[PDB]
């Protein structure tokens, strides 16, 4: 049961012994470029650190085994990090994104705690036995804030300080210690921001700070050393090591620094996801980002309706909620060049086209179960038949409308021609039609056809130049498309009649659009905007979000109605067909086949030759 | 009519001035009886003892920038999340007024810096209000000698520690300075800047083109190449050099000045621009130049978009046609930058497209084959008006070059501090965050600090040092001026010139290629620079050995070397002796003591009660800390208690070796001088009396206060006595340091013994200074023939071995020439006649690199015996007799002008210029004059085979003007208050130090009929209304 | 009978024959050359092209063997020499002899 001192310096997490104060060894870790915030766990003797050059937070034991990245997306530059050894949680403060967030110890169930009016949080300290989390801010007005470990009751604890760092709690004396970089001193205070006392002065830049027994340790970048002193008086001043320049964070490694208890206990407080400590040693059950707490106030629920907007190397998700919750990045690996997106509301899998790999890949929302559906070929846009469970995707290299199952089993080609150039495509299985843009030169067309390639007809051909995106909404019975050359967004009924222009101003490069309730969202790559127009016409064009580079596609997802889906005839056993099952207007259900096959005499299976 | 007998008597006058009045015969016996130690060294041991010194000076200096690197390296990995979010400034702060250390400016330096605002300042996230002060103050306190510390961010805020006010008259843009351009992009740029005047470019539109063309040249470095071209019906480059019309010349200080005056000298023409021929010549220049080590090549074009009448896109065809053929012939290495000169709309939107296609080299638009299989370097295009910042737009062309992520320290050559002080040497290294650039850090140090161990080398009397680099540029050599005195030095000087000597180019090979080594060579005595002749230790030699030992300065691109003349002959230095001071030691700082009955001796604080002693900057363990830091009364007492310390209890307060030993060996002059003063009859003729040593000791009587930076080892009387061992050396007339005006000096060397009387065995010289008219008062009293008439047609005169007259009937004149005291201006006919006597007059051309000039001077044969009379000229109208004064370097001569004769020697009365700086003739008479340069700024050699043994060894020695102060000038009288107007005849006023014999009235040439003696303040040079020589 | 010019300064100037004594009481071309060569720096600096022609017309005057008449030259050679060279002569130690004033 020995206490050491862990500190970070460049790419090294170096360890100093406090008894035989001579052992200087480094923690056996590889791949670290720059180490920053430090904290550990008393249960399994893990060491946790933040890497602000790789934008990751990684974890491992004291031997380098089980080296893993628990937080790897959505980080800018976080040097605030602390461990909840009781509730088995992780908190961190990111300065670039201005967010104090939360997740489990393995990196799952990511939730944002503080995202409003937060100006660069840094040093983070935790008091889980009492239910408080303390952190520092610089920026405009440097101050030290207080809040519960769930994001509520945020208060300004110490208003008049300089740029502070190295926030450490002495859990025995009920006091809070911190350094000050502008007034050049180290000072203390009780657990509620007052009774402030300066311990030592004339430190031109005390960056790090920690506490153990009657001794506080700090590092000053001017003196290039780690020092020890009496925690309350400042006497008995000794040097631990010299020639150590620019330590990013120091930490006392001992089991008494992480004692106490709370009501989360060993059963996670019987919460489904997160156990977040609140006053009176109590707890509340937290939920990941965009999840809501149910009525029982112990279980969480995923969002039933939400929107997905993608970038070149990142897929995002935002909800319209009255909490005004922020959007998050979906932890999907190997995202390279996403061109278009679509979502399956049944098995909760997100699909996309990576134009640098020429692949159609799928994965869960949390990143697991990554699978390549299609892998020369050059996909461009996709639209999912969520009923029959099969995908329509257009290939720009062969200029065909090709059909592929969700598992990757090829079905066949339903549309091909010498002059045809199918690009954007959206399906409407509720009525048995598919819509697609036909980008023939100097004669662009918007056509439609049945789900097998026959019954082809041209809907609109005039008034078009570069129809680059397509979408529809079966409830409203409307077809929407954006023109990046004429700079306008238009509308029309699902039969070709009632063609109107919804907006033709302040449009530059609309590469995507979708319908969410009575709102038409679209994305502008050049203007870097997500905006919306009310279809009812009572409200005006409203800005949603700015500062989003490399926009590609957007897709809204409504909750899947259990009764409406199963009452579709092709939903069960694909309607008994071997390939294509399409709804016909006369109320009956008919099987069909691609263009290189013929429907056999049983009117269920297909044949060749 | 005799002349030899008059020379024996006038020579006994010289010995009485040296033996009795100065004490040479006594001090030669005192140093003859002292015991010395001996060394025989080939330079192998001394080279690594001195390489041991400066290598640790560079290691501590590299450990500052490697520190300040890991400072800023950690100052982004932390400040990507711990930024400033604050604002400060570099002015509006009225304390300071300290001028401490090298920072001779207002400087608080209470661990606080400042932030100089650029124009491209926004929000972003960088240096935390320079919270770096935490470490910056530690750096300044823990490493004395360093000067400035600064950080120029990529954003543009210029932050420097410590804080001072340095040109708040505009904006201090550092990203467009030569410091920050050659550091982030250390590769050599081959730039040509093409200017567009003509096609009726307006004057405000031309004013932007000439201001921006002068921001580019003020931002590059000499390892680059530049050639600016003008284009208007014809292409004419700078018409000020030969290789400007052929090659690209490096961008030194001399090329920047010529190329910028060729700017603003061009005014708007009217013919069509003629674009295509302007680019075809810029490639013909880049082609002819060498590649020489990593090179990028760029062309900048400053136009407004010019068309003709029916050749608007046809001449556009011809421009992008030669861009494909010429740049394709160069493997597409050239990059093209274009800047538009728009104002009010004179340049439309279509002429912007013509300057777009030039930067991108968009040749396929105008139908060109473009058979260049290799891609083209895509250039940029920027717009300008009279409101744009020309430092952040045109000055930032270097961001368009490939950044190869070079992370190596770059060492700069000395340059003037842009912050309001003298000379600086700066090393800088870029700063990377993975692949994101941050800016650079830089540590400024005084040039005198880096070189203090090689500029003040006083170990052996047989050796001297010099510092070089890889390609041979001399950073220091005894032929250069001390770094502390300079204003802007010409570093562009190879050692093949300073150490020019036959068979030196063979040793120059092994020094630049081998890390270390040693080597001896044999050189004849004649055809050798003086530094080797002043250190010979065998009498009567025809050739001599020299040993060179060199070694690289580790972890940098510099090389040190030790020169030892005659390594086999033992060199002696004074053994440690401990004589008790018979007369107590008085340090020369009389302003800090004030205890003696003080008085004023010319422009000096002095005393007549006891002589003083001086320690030059070279005597201390740290010469820079003695020159920059003030010297307090406490420092004088530690030095006085240690120099006269007969015991060995007082520790060394900061002196070198052999410093206290040469003070205890020369303390015997205090008894000689005080005894002679009271029994001498020349108390009113001698202005002072002094002795000097090579290790920096200077004893003077009357003991006077001198400037701290005064070095007697660099004066002419000292350098002239060592060249003539044992002989009495007459030096002058020369301007005295103590403000005594023009004086004449008798100097003589004293040796370790007497069995060995060579130049190298000189351990000290003695000197005694007289007045200008004294030696003409001696000729009239000693030699009766001179008084036959009043110095009109029968004139007597004394000449030194350089041609100057220390005694002459006429004194001072149309207030000119400058070299008026030379024989060529006062006696023209003798000069033409003595140039014809063979083996007696030698004209010398030495090369002085200090002020980039070549000096002319005469050297008379000091070993002549017998008379010299008229041989060809002056056979009728002007008889002459010239002979040598025995045992000295002076000559006595008489002229008998019996009939008028007209003779001329060209001597400038406005400058010093020679008439003809093309050739030099032996028989062409002209007073000592100069010629600028005989080199070429193209290859770096001598135009003619001017491998003369040169090195005039500065010998210019920039005369200062250190006065005293008002209010104290009138509170004291003259020391020797020799009341002037109580002297009656000319024989009693000539030679008195603060008097002068007034012969001319206050109006030119009016002989006043009552010549009286007066304080010299009244009548200067004889005219009672004449103005000051100063 | 005239003798040919022997001073190297005044050879190949337009005429070959001169006769001593001249205007400055020089008895031989040897003695006349010793003074005129004191102007040799001015001739090689090329201030006025008329300088060698003007100076040599003074020290080594034209001699015709059986002519012996005083046919005059032309003052224009005197005032072109002093036009371009006098500002440079006064700059250094040179000064015109009074026997060479452009009025004679
Ligand atoms: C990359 C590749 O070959 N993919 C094949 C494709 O060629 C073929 O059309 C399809 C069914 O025939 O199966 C898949
Ligand atoms: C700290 O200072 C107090 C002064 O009141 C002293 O009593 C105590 O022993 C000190 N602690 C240590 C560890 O020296
Ligand atoms: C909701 O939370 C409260 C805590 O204030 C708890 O008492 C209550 O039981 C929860 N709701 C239900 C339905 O249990
Ligand atoms: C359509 O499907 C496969 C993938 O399932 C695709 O690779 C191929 O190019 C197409 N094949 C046919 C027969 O159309
Ligand atoms: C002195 O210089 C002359 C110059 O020609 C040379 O011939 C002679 O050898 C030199 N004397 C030596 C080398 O002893
Ligand atoms: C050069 O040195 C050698 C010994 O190394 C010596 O014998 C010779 O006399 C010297 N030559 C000189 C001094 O000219
Ligand atoms: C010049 O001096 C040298 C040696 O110093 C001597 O040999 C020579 O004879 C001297 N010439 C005359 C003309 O005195
Ligand atoms: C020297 O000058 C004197 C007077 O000026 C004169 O009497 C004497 O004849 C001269 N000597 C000559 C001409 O040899
Ligand atoms: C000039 O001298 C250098 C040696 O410093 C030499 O390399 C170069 O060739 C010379 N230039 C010529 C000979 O044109």
């Amino acid at each position: 049961p020995e206490a050491f001192l862990l500190f970070s310096r460049r790419a090294d997490i170096r360890r100093i012994s406090l008894e035989t104060n001579n052992n200087n060894v480094a923690i056996p870790l590889t791949g670290v470029k720059e180490a920053s915030a430090l904290d550990f766990d008393v249960t399994d003797n893990r060491i946790y650190w933040t890497d602000i050059s790789l934008k990751t937070i990684s974890r491992a034991f004291m031997n380098g085994s089980a080296l893993e990245h628990v937080v790897e997306f959505g980080l800018d530059y976080p040097e605030g990090m602390a461990v909840d050894w009781l509730g088995k949680n992780l908190y961190w403060a990111d300065t670039g994104t201005n967010r104090i967030e939360v997740s489990k110890l393995d990196g799952q169930h990511r939730q944002v705690l503080v995202w409003k009016d937060l100006d660069s949080p840094r040093a983070l300290a935790l008091d889980p036995a009492e239910g408080f989390m303390y952190w520092t801010e610089w920026g405009g007005k440097p101050k030290i804030d207080r809040a519960a470990m769930d994001g509520s009751e945020r208060t300004t604890l110490v208003p008049n300080v300089g740029r502070a760092n190295g926030l450490t709690i002495d859990y025995a004396k009920r006091r809070l210690y911190w350094t000050d970089l502008d007034t050049n001193l180290i000072e203390s205070s009780n657990m509620l921001g007052l009774n402030r006392e300066v311990i030592a002065d004339d430190l031109p830049h005390p960056f790090g700070l920690t506490q153990y027994q009657d001794y506080i340790y700090w590092t000053d970048w001017s003196r290039r050393s780690i020092e020890r002193a009496n925690k309350t008086s400042g006497q008995n001043r000794t040097i631990i090591q010299g020639h150590l320049d620019y330590v990013m964070d120091i930490l006392v490694f001992h089991s008494s620094r992480q004692s106490g208890w709370n009501e989360c206990a060993s059963s996670n407080g019987h919460c489904s996801h997160l156990c977040l400590a609140v006053p009176v040693g109590g707890f509340v059950c937290g939920c990941p980002a965009h999840y809501s707490l149910n009525a029982d106030n112990r279980t969480c629920s995923a969002p039933t309706t939400f929107l997905l907007f993608s970038q070149k190397s990142a897929i995002n998700r935002m909800v319209i909620d009255e909490q005004q919750s922020p959007d998050i990045i979906l932890p999907i690996h190997s995202l390279r060049n996403v061109r278009a997106i679509d979502y399956d509301p049944l098995d909760k899998q997100l699909y996309w086209i990576d134009s640098r790999q020429n692949m159609i890949r799928k994965a869960q929302e949390d990143g697991s179960q990554g699978f390549t559906v299609v892998v020369e070929i050059q996909p461009y846009d996709l639209s999912i038949d969520i009923y029959s469970r099969y995908i329509y995707w257009t290939c720009e290299a062969t200029n065909v409308i090709n059909v592929t199952r969700l598992d990757g089993r090829s079905v066949g080609v339903v549309l091909k021609g010498e002059q045809d150039r199918p690009r954007a495509v959206v399906v409407n299985p509720e009525k048995g039609y598919m819509y697609f843009t036909n980008l023939q030169e100097r004669s662009p067309k918007i056509e439609r056809a049945a789900l097998d390639g026959t019954e082809r007809e041209v809907l609109f051909f005039s008034g078009l130049s570069k129809p680059i995106a397509l979408a529809l909404d079966s409830r409203l019975g409307k077809l929407f498309w954006a023109d990046s050359d004429l700079r306008r967004i238009e509308s029309s009924d699902l039969s070709g009649a009632n063609r109107i222009v919804l907006e033709d101003s302040n449009i530059l490069q609309p590469v995507g659009l979708t319908v969410f309730e009575n709102w038409l969202y679209w994305i502008d790559k050049q203007q870097q905007m997500i905006e919306k127009i009310d279809m009812t016409g009572r409200e005006g064009r409203t800005k949603v979000q700015a500062r989003i580079a490399q926009l590609s596609d957007i897709h809204a997802v409504k909750e899947l109605n259990l009764q409406e889906y199963r009452q579709h005839p092709c939903a069960q056993d694909n309607g008994g067909c071997s390939h294509i099952c399409l709804v016909k207007g006369d109320g009956t259900t008919r099987c069909s086949c691609p263009m290189h096959l013929v429907l056999l005499q049983d009117e269920l299976s297909c044949g060749g030759t | 009519f005799s002349i030899l007998d008059e020379a024996q008597v006038l020579a006994s006058q010289m010995r009485r001035l040296a033996a009795e009045e100065l004490g040479v015969v006594t001090m030669q016996r005192i140093f003859n009886s002292l015991v010395y130690t001996e060394k025989i060294s080939n330079g192998e041991s001394e080279v690594q003892q001195l390489a041991k010194k400066i290598r640790e000076k560079f290691n501590r200096y590299l450990d500052v920038v490697n520190r300040n690197k890991q400072v800023v390296e950690a100052s982004y990995t932390a400040h990507l999340t711990s930024p400033l979010t604050a604002i400060q400034d570099c002015c509006t702060i009225p304390p300071s007024m300290m001028e401490f250390d090298g920072n001779f400016n207002t400087n608080v330096s209470r661990t606080v810096s400042c932030d100089r605002l650029s124009t491209t300042v926004n929000s972003r996230a960088f240096n935390p209000g320079r919270d770096l002060n935490s470490v910056l103050a530690d750096n300044l306190k823990s490493n004395p000698g360093i000067k400035w510390q600064y950080f120029s961010s990529e954003e543009g805020i210029f932050t420097v520690f410590p804080a001072h006010k340095f040109r708040c008259k505009g904006s201090y843009e550092h990203r467009s300075r030569p410091i920050y351009v050659s550091t982030v992009r250390p590769q050599s740029k081959h730039i040509v800047v093409i200017l567009d005047h003509g096609a009726s470019v307006t004057d405000t539109q031309l004013q932007i083109a000439k201001d921006a063309a002068q921001v580019i040249l003020s931002a590059i470095d000499e390892h680059d190449k530049i050639s600016v071209l003008t284009v208007a019906d014809a292409v004419r480059t700078c018409s000020l050099d030969q290789c400007y019309k052929t090659y690209l010349s490096p961008a030194t200080s001399e090329t920047k000045r010529k190329m910028s005056t060729f700017v603003s000298s061009v005014k708007p023409s009217d013919s069509p621009t003629q674009h295509a021929v302007g680019f075809h010549r810029a490639f013909q220049l880049i082609r002819s130049t060498s590649n020489s080590a990593n090179t990028d090549m760029v062309i900048i074009y400053l136009s407004a978009g010019i068309t003709s009448k029916d050749s608007s896109e046809e001449d556009k065809k011809a421009t992008l046609r030669v861009i494909n053929e010429e740049n394709g012939f160069l493997n597409n290495s050239v990059m093209i930058l274009t800047y538009a000169l728009m104002n009010d709309g004179v340049t439309g939107l279509k002429e912007l497209a013509f300057l777009r296609d030039l930067a991108e080299q968009n040749s396929g638009k105008y139908g060109i084959p473009d058979r260049t299989a290799l891609p083209v370097i895509k250039g940029s295009m920027m717009v300008l008006n009279q409101l744009s910042n020309l430092e952040t737009t045109v000055g930032r062309f270097y961001t368009n070059l490939p950044n190869r992520m070079i992370d190596e320290a770059v060492f700069s050559l000395p340059f003037s501090d842009e912050m309001g002080d003298g000379l600086i040497m700066t090393v800088s290294k870029p700063c990377y965050f993975g692949n994101l650039l941050l800016g650079i850090v830089g540590v400024d140090v005084n040039l005198a600090y880096i070189l203090e161990d090689v500029t003040y080398y006083q170990d052996s009397l047989a050796s001297y040092t010099f510092l070089i680099d890889d390609k041979g540029y001399t950073l220091m050599h005894p032929s250069l001026t001390r770094p502390y005195l300079l204003s802007e030095p010409p570093l562009h000087t190879d050692i093949i010139h300073y150490e020019n000597i036959p068979k030196f180019e063979l040793v120059r090979q092994n020094i630049l290629s081998l890390p270390l080594g040693s080597q001896i060579i044999t050189v004849p005595v004649n055809s050798s620079l003086s530094w080797h002749i002043n250190k010979l230790r065998e009498t009567g030699k025809e050739a001599y050995n020299v040993s060179y030992a060199w070694k690289m300065v580790q972890d940098t691109s510099f090389i040190l070397c030790i020169v030892v003349i005659q390594p086999e002959i033992p060199v002696k230095q004074l053994k440690n002796l401990n004589t008790v001071p018979s007369s107590k030691l008085l340090y020369h700082r009389l302003d800090l003591l004030g205890q003696p009955s003080a008085c004023l001796h010319f422009k000096q604080l002095a005393t007549l009660e006891s002589p003083t002693v001086m320690l030059s900057a070279g005597s201390f363990s740290s010469p820079y800390e003695h020159l920059s830091q003030p010297e307090t009364k406490r420092m004088v007492e530690h030095y006085t208690a240690y120099l006269s310390d007969n015991t060995r209890l007082i520790a060394n307060p900061g002196l070198k070796f052999s410093v206290r030993n040469e003070v205890m060996a020369t303390s015997h002059v205090t008894d000689e001088w005080m005894t002679q003063m009271e029994m001498s009859s020349l108390n009113t003729y001698i202005v002072r009396r002094y002795i000097a040593t090579p290790n920096g000791v200077l004893r003077i009587y009357p003991g006077s206060l001198m400037d701290k930076a005064f070095d007697p080892t660099r004066r002419q009387w000292y350098l002239h006595a060592v060249a003539n061992p044992g002989l009495i050396s007459l030096t002058g007339p020369y301007l005295d340091v103590g403000g005594a005006g023009y004086v004449v000096t008798i100097s003589h060397t004293i040796h370790s013994s007497s069995t060995q009387l060579s130049s190298g065995h000189t351990v000290a010289v003695m000197g005694i200074d007289f007045t200008l008219r004294y030696f003409y008062k001696v000729l009239m009293d000693l030699l009766p023939v001179c008084n036959q008439d009043g110095g009109n047609k029968i004139r007597c005169f004394i000449m030194e071995d350089r041609g100057y007259l220390v005694a002459h009937p006429t004194l001072v004149d149309g207030h000119a020439p400058l070299e008026q005291q030379h024989i060529t201006h006062k006696e023209p006919l003798v000069a033409n006649d003595i140039l014809n006597h063979p083996n007696f007059v030698k004209k010398n051309l030495c090369n002085s690199f200090s002020d980039r000039t070549v000096q002319r001077s005469y050297k008379f044969n000091t070993s002549l015996v017998g008379d010299l009379t008229n041989l060809v000229h002056g056979s009728h109208c002007s008889k002459y007799r010239l002979t040598r004064i025995p045992g000295t370097n002076a000559f006595v001569g008489i002229v008998n002008e019996t009939c008028d004769s007209l003779a001329f020697c060209a001597c400038s009365m406005v400058d010093r210029l020679c008439l003809n700086c093309h050739r030099m003739e032996q028989n062409e008479c002209e007073c000592p004059c100069e010629c600028p340069l005989e080199v070429n700024e193209c290859t770096g050699n001598l135009t003619n085979a001017e491998n003369r043994n040169p090195s005039c060894e500065v010998h210019q020695e920039p005369v200062t003007y250190t006065a005293i102060d008002p209010g104290l000038q009138d509170a004291l009288q003259q020391c020797v208050n020799s009341r002037c107007n109580q002297r009656m005849e000319s024989g009693d006023c000539f030679g008195v130090l603060d008097c002068e014999w007034c012969v001319v009235d206050s109006d030119g040439k009016t002989h006043l009929d009552k010549s009286y003696c007066a304080p010299q303040k009244e009548c200067f040079g004889g005219i009672v209304g004449a103005k000051s020589p100063y | 009978v005239c003798q040919e010019i022997t001073v190297p300064m005044c050879r190949g100037i337009g005429y070959n024959l001169t006769h001593m004594p001249n205007q400055f009481n020089h008895d031989t071309q040897d003695e006349a050359g010793l003074e005129v060569h004191q102007f040799w720096p001015l001739v090689e600096i090329h201030c006025s092209p008329d300088l060698r022609f003007f100076l040599c017309s003074m020290y080594t005057p034209i001699c015709l063997p059986d002519y012996h008449k005083p046919l005059p030259p032309c003052r224009s050679v005197c005032e072109r020499a002093k036009a371009g060279c006098s500002p440079l002569m006064r700059q250094y130690g040179f000064a015109w002899p009074e026997r060479m004033s452009c009025d004679r």
